[PDB]
RNA sequence: GAAAUAGCUCGUACUCCCCGAAAUGCAUUUAGGUGCAGCGUUAGUUAUAAAGUUAUACAGAGGUAGAGCUACUGAUUGGAUG
RNA sequence: GUCCAAGUCCGAGAGGGAAAGAACCCAGACCAUCAGCUAAGGUCCCCAAAUAUAUGCUAAGUUGAAAGAACGAGGUUUGUCU
RNA sequence: ACGCUUGGUAACCGUGCGUAGAGUGCAAUGGCAUAAGGGAGCUUGACUGAGAGACAUACAGGUCGAUCAGGUACGAAAGUAGAGCAUAGUGAUCCGGUGGUUCCGCAUGGAAGGGCCAUCGCUCAAAGGAUAAAAGGUACGCCGGGGAUAACAGGCUGAUCUCC
RNA sequence: UAAGGUGGUUAUUGCGGCGGGGCUCACCUCUUCCCAUCCCGAACAGAGAAGUUAAGCCCGCUUGCGCAGAUGGUACUGCAGUUUUGUGGGAGAGUAUGUCGUCGCCUUUC
């Protein structure tokens, strides 16, 4: 179980990377969501890792 | 030179059967003269018959 | 001037030269040469090629050869003056060769180092490229 | 100039791929010349178009001097 | 392809391009040669051969090659109409349908083996 | 007649709440206008619901970047034969 | 400048920074408050915050905004071979 | 490539090497030798009634196509044939002409005429064709709009120019 | 064990060279008949068994021509910032090297 929180803004990001955030439970810069560690979510984190921060 | 020919059935129009069978084909007025005749299926008589160019 | 005797097409599109030519950067049949150390591709024209060749041939009068490892194979066009933009491509103006960073252009085999450095330095002043003097490893 | 003419594209390319299902009359490949040859349960048309014959799964399986032989595994 | 074998392989290729056979309705290949003509029933979809006949057994009477081929055809027909095979696709194996091949085919047609 | 017609310019009056585009494609006596498609709003439908979006695993067809030409077509530097 | 393709923004978008700029960097404004934490960018004064710490370079006011050539030189610091 | 009178290595012939450099009517691309290239025999499926299912898709349109029935051509039979190796060779509607048709036919019976199927007439070439039928001047001009668009000047860039 | 027939496997399976073999395969002898040459029994077809491994065919060897081909490195490229780069993917060519096939079913044989 890892915690991921959006640190940057999706205003100048492409549509793919902007939908990659909505795929997770992220809709605002002040949010933080907890997910599992399956290999499916660590492709979304790799897609948008410059916009989020994964603590644990 | 390529003309449009109309091959009408020949054995038709001799029996008491209304209708007329025709086939609209193309030909050449120089390479194949003299009223081409071809055996085609007559849909009225239900048998193959010789159709001659009109 | 160096240009093809004939070719399939007269007009050729002006492509994009991405540098660091990975072929033609080694010396062969000659021990001294000049190589391009520029940062982007260049168009070496037949006038520049002939000028550099004759400048390097006037030096070292009859000693050694001058290998030219390049050829102006592509045609560059230019529409006439006082013409508005766009009625088709213009007539072929001249012929040029693509030179990418790392390509060797001239080579000398006969003369020693003292003369081959001066001749190549005299020839490199006619080319629009920053050139460095390279010597072969087996020397 | 004298160069301003062209024709409309024919929308060629590869239809249903070698891992998807087809049915009795689904166009598989549109070509200009038989570069994808028909295999099992796949036939070719007048315009060198590959048609399916039965419902199944497509399979290309290039072989025999680099020649595609599109076939269908029934299911 | 003119060595009397490549010429036959070409015919066999352009015949097998359309002649085949499953477990039901198999293929009937023939091999001529200078003497002792052979015939065989092959299943091309699964490998295994069903049956095979030849003019080398205690059933063929000596004579002309045409009569020998007719007898071999009758024998292979009577042998194939035992298990239940009723239809066949007769190919040629690169031989013209005339002479011993036609005699074998007619000897098989006089019996059963609908084809 | 007559408030002729204007594919043209100008003007178009109170408040609050919710949603929210386009400047593309095909035609046109057509290009600063329209017709249809594309994008919007309102309402109603799929339920043991269906479809969408992103990522992962698996499986496909391609001929771009690159590369090469003694692998064709065209071009091409230098030596040996002639 | 012009004609296409893959994205973003302005168009229809307030706020902060580059001194002032529709697009550049950060960032998507329901109101009210003399509350707090940060992004880009900064902490000598105009003008909020370091005349903060550690190491080296520059002597040209180069520089403190953006942006420069072929070609010269016994400016200086530093690594290897010699 | 090697031999041979004309005959000349570019005519025909003989023997080898030759995966395709030939040819496929006509441009280019793709394909084709187990031929789609060439020859011989027999023939007319260049048939009738039709279209499971797909590809393109604003619409109008366009392309491919498997089973069934009735009679055929070739083949011993399987089997193939609903035009050409495949993509260009084209023109909507209205109107008029020809062949077939107790389909209708204005009180009744005919007829004129119309309807249905097959088919003909348009460089309507400005080829989605505004009419069957169509060229110029205006410095005597007028009205409605445009910096959507030029001439002078300003702006960006130097092809040209000038200087180093 | 050997041979013949017939299939699967993208030439690592092919081409060439050197030696061996023949119950089946092949040349080999003839054209009255079935059949055919835009001329020829050359090919196809038929009738036979005097001879033969000479050739076709099958075995064993050959890196010779072909075909296949790494590891490493490089080019190129998706995402993020930028003069620099970091993260992943990763060629082509070339070198070492490999290859004189392999897998089934029937008939006669040991």
């Amino acid at each position: 179980k890892l915690l991921v929180k959006q640190v940057r803004s999706k205003i100048n990001c492409p549509l793919s990377q902007k939908r990659g955030l909505e795929a997770l439970g992220l809709r605002k810069l002040g949010q933080v969501v907890e997910h599992e560690s399956n290999p499916a979510i660590l492709g979304m984190i790799n897609k948008v890792k410059h916009l989020v921060s994964v603590e644990e | 030179n390529r003309i449009q020919v109309i091959l009408e059935c020949t054995e038709h129009k001799t029996s008491g059967v209304p209708g007329t069978s025709r086939y609209i084909t193309t030909k050449n007025k120089k390479n194949t003269p003299d009223r081409l005749e071809i055996k085609k299926f007559n849909p009225i008589l239900k048998r193959v018959t010789v159709h001659k160019e009109i | 001037m160096l240009q093809p005797k004939r070719t399939k097409y007269r007009k050729v599109q002006k492509g994009r030269m991405k540098g660091n030519s990975q072929r033609g950067h080694e010396l062969s049949n000659g021990m001294f040469g000049i190589k391009s150390v520029h940062e982007d591709g260049m168009f070496l024209t037949s006038r520049q090629i002939e000028a550099a060749r004759i400048a390097a041939t006037r030096y070292m009068k009859r000693e050694g050869q001058l290998w030219i490892k390049i050829f102006p194979d592509k045609p560059i066009t230019k529409k006439p003056l006082e013409v508005r933009m766009g009625k088709g491509k213009g007539a072929v103006e001249y012929w040029w060769a693509v030179v990418k960073p790392g390509r060797i252009m001239f080579e000398v085999g006969g003369v020693p180092l003292s003369v081959a450095k001066e001749a190549l330095r005299l020839a490199a002043q006619k080319l629009p490229v920053k050139t460095k003097f390279v010597v072969a490893r087996d020397f | 100039s004298k160069n301003g003419r062209e024709s409309e594209s024919k929308r060629l390319g590869v239809k249903i791929y070698g891992g998807q299902a087809a049915i009795a009359g689904n166009i598989i490949v549109r070509q200009r010349g038989s570069k994808h040859n028909p295999g099992e349960n796949v036939y070719i048309s007048k315009d060198h178009t590959l048609h399916a014959r039965v419902a199944g799964v497509v399979k290309f399986q290039k072989k025999r001097d680099n020649k595609s032989y599109v076939s269908i595994i029934p299911f | 392809s003119l060595t009397k074998s490549e010429r036959r392989q070409r015919i066999k290729f352009r015949i097998r391009k359309t002649i085949s056979g499953s477990a039901a309705k198999p293929r009937l290949s023939v091999f001529r040669s200078n003497k002792e003509i052979y015939a065989q029933l092959i299943d091309d979809v699964n490998g295994v051969t069903i049956l095979a006949a030849s003019s080398r057994e205690k059933e063929i009477a000596k004579g002309t090659n045409v009569e020998i081929a007719a007898a071999v055809g009758k024998l292979v027909a009577e042998k194939a109409l035992k298990a239940g095979i009723d239809t066949i696709t007769f190919d040629r194996g690169g031989y013209l349908y005339h002479g011993r091949i036609k005699s074998l085919a007619e000897g098989a047609r006089a019996a059963g083996l609908k084809f």
